RNA sequence: UCUUAAGGUAGCCAAAUGCCUCGUCAUCUAAUUAGUGACGCGCAUGAAUGGAUUAACGAGAUUCCCACUGUCCCUAUCUAC
RNA sequence: UAUCUGGUUGAUCCUGCCAGUAGUCAUAUGCUUGUCUCAAAGAUUAAGCCAUGCAUGUCUAAGUAUAAGCAAUUUAUACAGUGAAACUGCGAAUGGCUCAUUAAAUCAGUUAUCGUUUAUUUGAUAGUUCCUUUACUACAUGGUAUAACUGUGGUAAUUCUAGAGCUAAUACAUGCUUAAAAUCUCGACCCUUUGGAAGAGAUGUAUUUAUUAGAUAAAAAAUCAAUGUCUUCGGACUCUUUGAUGAUUCAUAAUAACUUUUCGAAUCGCAUGGCCUUGUGCUGGCGAUGGUUCAUUCAAAUUUCUGCCCUAUCAACUUUCGAUGGUAGGAUAGUGGCCUACCAUGGUUUCAACGGGUAACGGGGAAUAAGGGUUCGAUUCCGGAGAGGGAGCCUGAGAAACGGCUACCA
RNA sequence: GUCGGAUUUCCAACGGGGCCUUUCCUUCUGGCUAACCUUGAGCUUGGCGAACCAGGACUUUUACUUUGAAAAAAUUAGAGUGUUCAAAGCAGGCGUAUUGCUCGAAUAUAUUAGCAUGGAAUAAUAGAAUAGGACG
RNA sequence: ACCCACUCGGCACCUUACGAGAAAUCAAAGUCUUUGGGUUCUGGGGGGAGUAUGGUCGCAAGGCUGAAACUUAAAGGAAUUG
RNA sequence: GCCCGUCGCUAGUACCGAUUGAAUGGCUUAGUGAGGCCUCAGGAUCUGCUUAGAGAAGGGGGCAACUCCAUCUCAGAGCGGAGAAUUUGGACAAACUUGGUCAUUUAGAGGAACUAAAAGUCGUAACAAGGUUUCCGUAGGUGAACCUGCGGAAGGAUCAUU
């Protein structure tokens, strides 16, 4: 959250590991990848503090499957949200339509700031937890 | 399930085996093979309900036992042995080979030609990687791999296997303006000369084909093989070329020619 | 479990049973065509039906369409083998408006009457 | 017959699932490793498929690299001292995952002898002419060379000796020493 | 019709008020002159001689149940005076 | 086949129902026992109970033989015919039945596994071990009983067994026989220095590291910490390796070590024609058993997006410590509050959550069809659940298995 | 001009594609040296890019149109077929009566959500306000 | 203040109405079988019955919500004949 | 003429109802709690191990006090080792009592509600201004329909006054 390192265990990206031994320019030593499907890797990740090893951009995730777009409603749980589709149903006998909501939690990385009314894209991931199943990609409200 | 599935009943095996719905309950049910279970006509069925060489299935299953018949130089004495597209079965008694090729209606049809089309025949690469100790190696549509291929072999190709040595004598690679052969969905056996593709990045791939009377339609990636350059083919057409006509035309081209 | 196999069936009583006018005609047309019963006459109208109900909803389709063409010709053909229509008009008009006599005065059964070879059709 | 099925478990809605199935042997749980320090018994549990897996007791000696001189030697655990996850582990002595233990490390010591052949504390040509190649490279840090005469490395035994049997770890660098100390030194 | 000043209204009842009476029916029990509910031609209930109801309260008066036990079957033993 | 008619009044026009009418792969019942055709069939109540008898066993040229079985033996001084029983291997997790439970649970369409499956798979094996080792030591290649059998006994007794003795592996802890190259850890030569050729040896396949090759946007000149093949130490220094999708820490190869050790015919039939350095030596071809490996397949597992009947006479629901999320661990074939340790009050909801009912298994589909529709789907195919109600388990690749077991309950 | 139908000179209604009207169909660059400034003796071998594809931004949300995967197979719609018709089923054939093949086993949004390119009318939705604004 | 004209806004009606309705009748009850401007609420033959085991409000009287069993072939509306 | 309500007769239906009663009551901060599974244990039985301490000349031996070598047999104990019988901590968890509505009512004494009632008794409440116009809301009284007091309505017996 608010440092790095607050949890006591240690946060790093498995399987990379910078040697204190030598002295050399970039000493520390991340991990980046492309998320695929032509989405860009923000500087924020690129270059952040934040492990998040649950994170599509330098986690140990995948991104494959389906894509959403939905606005974000709470943000009071913490490195993920859940977004709203407000999608419409069509019933064949009245020949007309009727507004259903769906809400999908989904993770969001700090490599991302989200607020309420914020319209973001997600991917679809591995099961991240009991309900989370997608992955904040990209978020287009400043 | 509790299991694998062991039985196969009429109604519910794929239509192209051509199966009446009456004399029995159970159709034949193909082991693990080197096919899809859809995908692929068992031998027992292929002697049964294509050639009309046997009536039974005790007779078949015999005919089997006696090393009468082999597959891709190959006894196999499976009495429900899968064989799919592009699989060649010579006959030693009067030395006839058949290719399973697909009609243009989509059903397994069978082409009887002699030994050497019998010793060459077509593969579709699915994918190419590397194996242990450095080993790269190609896996095909029927599990005919060939070990240490040339670089150039991409997925998406096909090659031409000689069923007797490992070597691959030819390659075709995948672009614009190859002789293909659709196998998967409605377009099953027709031959139209592959023009361009939509990557759509992500998967799914869609691919437009065009016949020689300029029908043109799409398939997805997964379902086209292309089987030799324009012009000349790799293997033999079957009959009607892969056209698909109109119903109309057909129609009345059966009532004259019939 | 043994595979399922379809029936079907070939007739339909009409809606309401007793009319003095249909009653009477389907009795005059049966007996003056040599029908033993009177489903047999549900039955040929239930044939008539479906093969009308087959023109109308292919007429109901727009011209040149090959569906239209082909299932036209196709009933053409059946209605032309069957030889209840002359074989020299192609403008469907008498096959959507063929009626039961005259569906009926084509069967055999009229056939071997106008020809002679029975005296009767009880006795054919 | 520990489950490991989600129907079990109330829906995300609050709401309280009824029996659907029956719990199938797929979704079985089994009981934890709880490994000890001594007298190794290595126990082999059948799964799915075959695929014998070795449930770690009692686990003795386990092999640790030491990322930064490129090396991994058999060394025995003194105990286990810190453990992210429960102090109750650490209080009984157990050897899981990710937890912070103490090793002899004099296989280290001696390699180290061995490779550069350095005076610490305070013989042919070819062994000479090699050190002094080797050499200009002594300079881990203060806190390594200190735990080093203290005798008993930091290590993160990082396996998994419910499903391998082996307790296998990497020695304490860097930052991951000197948070994992700091811990160690806090309230 | 006799008849008074009026002829017991609303309520309640074998009620602490019912003689007959251990009233009749149901329930509570194996069995109940007990208890509760119900019925009222109520010997002789009944409206500030207050009627009916009522949460809470009661060293008030009855019935049943659970627990518990020498009240009892069926008594025995110990201590102090 | 886009139809109506009778019934309120003395009479009339009306909203309105009660009827009449026609169908049902909708039943039951009463009257008819004349004939080609496939044949629905104990589902509604009682997923209630079962007396009886069956429904899972299994062989080839190619696993072990001798019920004290058969006859030719004429190729056997060890046999390759038949070989019942028993051991081993495999199946029995298929099929068939029913619809009890089940309301986002199944199921349907569509996805994901870069989150995992894999008996026989299957396309083929893998010149890497003579571990006090240049010689404890067989590799013309080791050891025992558990079975049938020879007899003994137990109860009314059970697909019950205690026994003493013979015998086999795809049994066991074992075990080894077949090269050859290149790199790497140490090392008798220099009062020095751009050397190792002898030797001690290591480098196949499972688990932890950590890195290198796991690189394509884009090019011009000084520098150093030390010379690295070699023209003239002005330095030409290049050929130096580099695999798909959009993406991974991907499939991979190597590096000191961890392996307590799982391993690379100590199985059997069929052809046996070539040469002599005489051994039955060297060699001659096919067929079921295997791999700690992948070259897709029959299979399972969760999982994405949408869709389900009636109810507000159900507006709030979700916790001693799972109730949504974060970190770590455990368990799982792996994802995951699946389960544990540690924060906030997080998640759902009038767009109907939650709760209740269902005379609810979900689909393809069944009955009329101008259209739009209203009912039904227990049942011939797919998927799911169960095999008296519950649970818990061994073997097995796969079972919460019931024509497998254990324990409690109509 | 050839009944079981087709034009090479066209008064017209037209599905449509490019041209310029303050409007380059929306790009900085190359593979096959691209429909063209290029050119002995009427057959024109490098300037203005996209006919098959990549490196650099937006392919900004929703409701329609042909397609594809395919909406399991059955079952319905239902071409063809003497089960003697018909329900059905995918059967069924003889001329050189003694050496062939098959006509076939189909073109039908089959409670309807999800993916791909061109079409943007209809109804919303965000672009630059005491300029954190676009162009270099 | 009044009259004569134009209004804008709100309360009422007789032309055998070409409009609508079963008809009384209606400037809306028209623009509805040539059926669609936007929305809310209510009814599905007459009784049982506005009767509920229930749930809420009220000190009570009572209010809101609100059935079913069963019964019936009629109940009712608008004219038209004494 | 139609017609309303008590009351009496018959039958049916539903409701209330004392009886702290009887359809998975699904889970208790619940208590007992088999059985399987993982496990902290002494491994009661077993195969191959050292003849050294036992009766032994022998093969080799100056056949005069010492030996590779087992056998008819027992010793003071260490491994390749399943593990029974049993047993300690757990984690699943059958089945016995309990703050819960039901998706039947049962046995329910009793409580004159309703519809059918049969040619019933008592008076007309309404239909004409039904002889007191009718009807609604509320309140009270009386055998019964009803009556009365208050607010309104016309669905009135008045579309009407100068």
């Amino acid at each position: 959250e608010l440092t790095v390192q607050s949890e006591r265990a240690f946060q790093k990206q498995p399987h990379i590991f910078n040697n204190p031994k030598v002295k050399t320019s970039k000493r520390t030593k991340r991990w980046y990848k492309n998320a695929g499907l032509g989405f860009k890797t923000p500087k924020t990740a690129i270059e952040g503090s934040y492990i998040d090893k649950k994170c599509p951009f330098t986690g140990l995730v995948s991104i494959r499957g389906k894509i959403l777009t939905g606005t974000v409603v709470s943000t009071k749980m913490h490195r993920t949200i859940v977004i709203r589709r407000a999608y419409l149903h069509y019933i064949p006998k009245y020949n007309r339509y009727e507004k259903r909501h769906k809400n999908v939690p989904v993770h969001v990385s700090p490599a991302f700031r989200v607020q309420v009314g914020d319209i973001v894209t997600v991917g679809q991931c591995r099961p991240i937890s009991k309900t989370v199943r997608f992955n904040v990609v990209k978020v287009s409200a400043a | 399930a509790r299991g694998p599935k062991k039985h196969l009943k009429r109604l519910a095996a794929p239509h192209h085996w051509l199966l009446d719905k009456l004399s029995g309950c159970y159709a034949p049910r193909p082991s693990a093979g080197p096919h899809k279970l859809r995908e692929s006509l068992p031998l027992i069925v292929f002697l049964r309900n294509r050639l009309k060489y046997a009536l039974n299935g005790r007779e078949v299953k015999a005919i089997l036992m006696q090393r009468h018949v082999k597959v891709d130089g190959k006894v196999r004495t499976d009495t429900t042995y899968p064989a799919g597209f592009m699989d060649v079965i010579t006959l030693d008694a009067t030395n006839e080979n058949f290719r399973l090729v697909y009609d243009v209606k989509g059903r397994f049809a069978v082409h009887r030609i002699t030994d050497e089309e019998a010793s060459y025949k077509l593969g579709k690469v699915k994918k190419v990687q590397l194996g242990k100790k450095g080993v790269p190696y190609v896996v095909t549509h029927d599990g005919r791999t060939i070990r240490y291929p040339d670089p150039n072999i991409k997925v998406n190709d096909t090659v031409k296997i000689d069923l007797a040595s490992g070597k691959i004598t030819d390659f075709i690679k995948f672009d614009a303006g190859k002789l293909v052969y659709v196998t998967g969905g409605r377009n099953l056996g027709r031959i139209g000369t592959i023009v361009h593709k939509e990557r759509h990045d992500g998967g799914f791939d869609l691919v437009h084909i065009k016949d020689s009377l300029d029908n043109t339609f799409v398939t997805r990636l997964n379902n086209v093989f292309v089987i030799g350059e324009q012009g000349k083919p790799y293997i033999s057409l079957p009959k009607g070329k892969g056209i698909k006509l109109s119903i109309a035309e057909e129609r009345d081209r059966r009532r004259a020619q019939q | 479990p043994r595979a399922p196999r379809t029936y079907s069936k070939t007739y339909s009583t009409p809606k309401r049973p007793y009319e003095s006018s249909r009653l009477d005609a389907e009795l005059k047309l049966a007996g003056e065509f040599g029908l033993k019963n009177k489903k047999e006459i549900y039955r040929i109208s239930f044939q008539l039906s479906k093969i009308r109900r087959a023109a109308r909803d292919l007429l109901t389709r727009d011209e040149k369409d090959p569906k239209r063409l082909f299932e036209g010709n196709a009933l053409i053909r059946r209605l032309v083998r069957v030889g209840v229509l002359s074989e020299d008009k192609k403008k469907l008009d008498y096959v959507l408006a063929l009626k039961v006599e005259d569906f009926l005065e084509r069967r055999l059964q009229t056939q071997v009457y106008k020809l002679g070879l029975a005296k009767s059709v009880h006795h054919a | 017959g520990i489950s490991r099925d989600s129907r079990h478990k109330r829906s995300a809605t609050g709401a309280k699932r009824a029996q659907f199935r029956k719990k199938r042997k797929f979704e079985l749980g089994r009981q934890p490793a709880n490994t000890k320090i001594g007298a190794k018994r290595i126990h082999s549990v059948r799964t799915r498929g075959g695929n014998k897996k070795y449930r770690a007791l009692r686990i003795e000696t386990g092999n640790f690299s030491w990322a930064s001189e490129g090396i991994s030697k058999k060394t025995r655990i003194a105990g286990v001292v810190y453990h992210p996850s429960n102090n109750e582990l650490v209080r009984t002595n157990t050897l899981t995952k990710a937890a912070i233990v103490q090793i002899d490390a004099t296989p280290f010591r001696q390699w180290f002898e061995a490779h550069y052949g350095q005076t610490l504390g305070k013989k042919s040509k070819n062994a000479e002419r090699k050190w002094a190649a080797r050499a200009a490279s002594a300079k881990i840090e203060s806190s390594v060379e200190s735990q080093f005469s203290a005798g008993r490395l930091y290590a993160c035994i990082s396996s998994r000796p419910g499903q391998s049997g082996r307790c296998d770890g990497y020695i304490l660098e860097g930052e991951e020493l000197a948070f994992y100390l700091r811990r160690l030194t806090a309230k």
